[PDB]
Parts: C-alpha cells; structure tokens; sequence
C-alpha cells in the first residue's frame, strides 16, 4: 500500500510567454506546459482513506500563491512587525489562470471520485491522475469564485461540525455569476449585481443541507458578519488588480418565514495581507472600467453554536480553505 | 493575526477575537 508523502509537486498550465498578464508571467518560470497527455487509471479494489483537512498539496499551493502575489503585486508601502518597506509599485494585469499540480516520479496523486464525498474518511471509488484539474487561484473572503461545482447535490464539509471554531466549506452544484464594476468616470465606489431568486434559492438548499447535518428540527438562520477586520466583514477579492471591498450584508440576511441583488462596494488603497500579518498600500485605482463578471461555486461559513436555532455567518479569510476547495478530492502518495 | 489587538478590538463590540488566518475576526 502507499503511503502519503510529501515531496515537491510541479505545477504545469497554458501560460503564455507573450502575454503580461502576471499569473502567465508566474507560470511561464514556475510551471510546464499543461499536460498534452493525460492519463486517469481506476484502481480496481481500492479503498483509501482521505483527509482533505491535513494535505500537504494545500500548503504547497498556499507558498505558490504567496509566491505569484509577492513577485506581481508590489505595494507602495508595507509594513510588518513594525518595520515598514517602500518600493515602486506599477499597476498591473491581474487575471488569474488554471494551475495544474503534478506528481514527479515515485509519486502518485490519488483523486477519490465518491460522489458524496465529504473529505475525510475511505473512498471507494479511487483513481490515480498525472496532474489535478485546472485551479484558478482566486483569493477572496466569503464567497468562492470561480471554482468547480459539486456534480451533484450541494456538499458542505466541516472537519468539525460539532466544533462551532470550525469553518464549514459549502460546494454548490449550480453557479451564481456576480458581476462587480467600478464603471468608466467617486473613483472607489463600485458594486456587484446578481439574480435575487438564484440567490435565495441557493440559500435555501444550503439550508436544507445544514438541517441535514444539525437536525431537521432545527431553524437555519444566516446573519452578516459579526466584526473584524474589512476583509472578512465583506466580501473582498482582488479584480483586474484592484481590491474589492464588497458590502454583503443582503447576501446573509436571511431565514425561513426585485430583480437583482445590487451589493455596494468600496476600492481600497491600504489592505490587510493574507500572505502574512501586516499592512500595505497600493496606488489609486486605474482609469476606466473595471469589471469582474465570476461564477460564485461555493461559501465559507461559521455557525455560532453555543437553543433550537442555528446562526451561520460569512466566513473565510486562511486562503488555505480556499484551496482546500478544490483540492479536497486529492492525495499524495510515495510508490513502494 | 495581531490576536491581542483583535481581542483588544472585538471586545469592544460585545465579542472575543480569533484569527481567520492573517486576519481578525470577532465571534
Ligand atoms: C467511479 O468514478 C468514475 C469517475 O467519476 C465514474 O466514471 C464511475 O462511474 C464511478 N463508478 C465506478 C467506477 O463504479
Ligand atoms: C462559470 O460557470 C459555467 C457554468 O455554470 C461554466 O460553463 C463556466 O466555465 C464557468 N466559468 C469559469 C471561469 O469557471
Ligand atoms: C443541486 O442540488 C440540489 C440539492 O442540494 C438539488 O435540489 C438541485 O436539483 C441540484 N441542481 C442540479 C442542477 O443538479
Ligand atoms: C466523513 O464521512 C465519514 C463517512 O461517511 C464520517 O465517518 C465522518 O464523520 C465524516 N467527516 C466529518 C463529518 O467531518
Ligand atoms: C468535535 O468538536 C467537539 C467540540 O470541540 C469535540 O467535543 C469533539 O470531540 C470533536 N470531535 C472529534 C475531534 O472527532
Ligand atoms: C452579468 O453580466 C452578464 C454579461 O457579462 C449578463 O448577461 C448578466 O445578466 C449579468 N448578471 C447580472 C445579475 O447582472
Ligand atoms: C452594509 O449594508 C448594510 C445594509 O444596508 C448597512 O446597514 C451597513 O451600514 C453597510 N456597511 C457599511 C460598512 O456601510
Ligand atoms: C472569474 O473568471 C472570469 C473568466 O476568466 C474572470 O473574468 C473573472 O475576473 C474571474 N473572477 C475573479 C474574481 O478572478
Ligand atoms: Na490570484
Ligand atoms: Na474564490
Ligand atoms: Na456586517
Ligand atoms: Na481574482
Ligand atoms: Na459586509
Ligand atoms: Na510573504
């Protein structure tokens, strides 16, 4: 049997040299070509166990992304334990591309293709690939963007539900495209709209899922944020280069008993990092439309706990469950 | 995460603070 491994996974996509956009940039030294070939064998009689909370390929992909922001994304000024950094700080082309990770020789990455799946425990349907899917490595807060739907029902995984500290990763089945625009000619105001009826419903078979794993005698609740810092109150994302700072206190104001949901939000200059703990300031917006048109594929949540009522909350903010999204279906392992 | 100033902060809002990776977040 194989044994799970950590080595240095390499990433492969279809960056292209000719183009300044800086995840091809990034991939174009860091990555090879997508693989032309590639290869999914079932293993016939296989079950394996999984646990999609402990999984070096997360941190892995964690350092990388830390890597691509640090080498693209320059602030004006940074300051961390008390030390403070200034540098040029060109605006850029920021749109981020599908990252492949692939096992080198000796190795194996095993993909779990149980329908179900929760992320930990056996999976009977096991197969080994050559590389995962194409990732995009969209960092944000709240809302995943972006990603890959569940196949069939919505999907939430905890590796605590009982643990109210635990972040609950919800995997919808059907995309709810959001579109956010700072439009052409306030330089910092801007918004995201998207279908009320496709949101509400979303949040009803989210809810119908947390029933399920809290007791169908429970009533679901979903409120705003409770505090912090802007990142994690909001829905933030990064688009075109600009930082986002998007108020979704519509989007988690809801129980059981207008055409479009219009989100007000802010660009912001000066963030909290999420590679590491400190500040920084970028320039002022660029000129111009700036529009982001996303797939939202799935959620973090945190549930209050603590009588016959379940409080749940936009979440987010370690990027690791963002990637953990994605990679939940995957493990290393050594050939022996 | 500066999980003393988080704490130092939410407190202030009725609630504890926990770091959300490098972030502050009140509970
Ligand atoms: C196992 O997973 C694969 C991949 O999704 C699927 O095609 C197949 O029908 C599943 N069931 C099997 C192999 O019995
Ligand atoms: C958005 O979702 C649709 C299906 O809902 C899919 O066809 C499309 O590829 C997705 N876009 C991205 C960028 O993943
Ligand atoms: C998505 O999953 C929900 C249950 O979680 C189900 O009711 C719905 O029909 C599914 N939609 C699709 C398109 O599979
Ligand atoms: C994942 O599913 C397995 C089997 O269905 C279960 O034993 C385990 O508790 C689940 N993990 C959770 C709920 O974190
Ligand atoms: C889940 O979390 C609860 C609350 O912290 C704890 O009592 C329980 O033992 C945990 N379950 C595990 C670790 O399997
Ligand atoms: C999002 O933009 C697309 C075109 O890019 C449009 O077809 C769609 O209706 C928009 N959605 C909302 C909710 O405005
Ligand atoms: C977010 O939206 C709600 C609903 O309109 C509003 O009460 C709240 O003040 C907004 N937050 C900020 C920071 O403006
Ligand atoms: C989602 O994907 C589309 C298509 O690549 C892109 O235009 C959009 O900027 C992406 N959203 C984010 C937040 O990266
Ligand atoms: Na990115
Ligand atoms: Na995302
Ligand atoms: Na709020
Ligand atoms: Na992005
Ligand atoms: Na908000
Ligand atoms: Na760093």
């Amino acid at each position: 049997v194989w044994k799970e491994a950590t080595t240095t996974l390499f990433c492969a996509s279809d960056a292209k040299a000719y183009d300044t956009e800086v995840h091809n940039v990034w991939a174009t030294h860091a990555c090879v070509p997508t693989d032309p070939n590639p290869q999914e064998v079932k293993l016939e009689n296989v079950t394996e166990n999984f646990n999609m909370w402990k999984n070096n390929m997360v941190e892995q992909m964690h350092e990388d992304i830390i890597s691509l922001w640090d080498q693209s994304l320059k602030p004006c000024v940074k300051l961390t334990g008390g030390s403070v950094i200034t540098q040029a700080c060109p605006k850029v082309s920021f749109e981020p591309i599908p990252i492949h990770y692939c096992a080198p020789a000796g190795f194996a990455i095993l993909k779990c293709n149980d329908k179900k799946f929760n992320g930990t425990g056996p999976c009977t349907n096991v197969s080994t690939v050559q590389c995962t899917h194409g990732i995009r490595p969209v960092v944000s807060t709240q809302l995943l963007l972006n990603g890959s739907l569940a196949e069939e029902e919505i999907v939430i995984r905890s590796e605590n539900f009982t643990n109210n500290a635990k972040t609950i990763i919800v995997q919808l089945n059907e995309s709810v495209v959001i579109n956010c625009t700072r439009p052409n000619n306030d330089i910092r105001q801007a918004h995201c709209n998207l279908s009320k009826t496709q949101w509400e419903n979303t949040l009803e078979q989210i809810a119908i899922k947390l029933k399920e794993q809290f007791g169908n005698n429970k009533t679901i609740i979903f409120n705003p944020s409770s505090g912090g810092d802007p990142e994690i109150v909001t829905h933030s994302f990064n688009c075109g280069g600009e930082f986002f700072y998007c108020n979704s206190t519509q989007l988690f104001t809801w129980n059981d008993t207008g055409r479009n949901i219009t989100l007000p939000c802010r660009i912001k200059q000066i963030i909290n990092m999420w590679q590491e703990v400190g500040k920084a300031m970028y320039a002022p917006p660029i000129r111009g439309q700036i529009r982001c048109s996303s797939n939202i594929t799935g959620l973090l949540l945190t549930r209050d706990g603590g009588n016959g009522t379940e409080i749940f909350r936009p979440g987010g903010g370690d990027m690791r469950d963002n990637w953990r999204s994605e990679l939940y279906k995957y493990k290393v392992v050594k050939i022996e | 995460x500066n999980l003393h100033f988080c704490q130092l902060r939410c407190k202030s809002l009725g609630l504890l603070g926990r770091c959300a990776x490098t972030y502050c977040a009140c509970v």
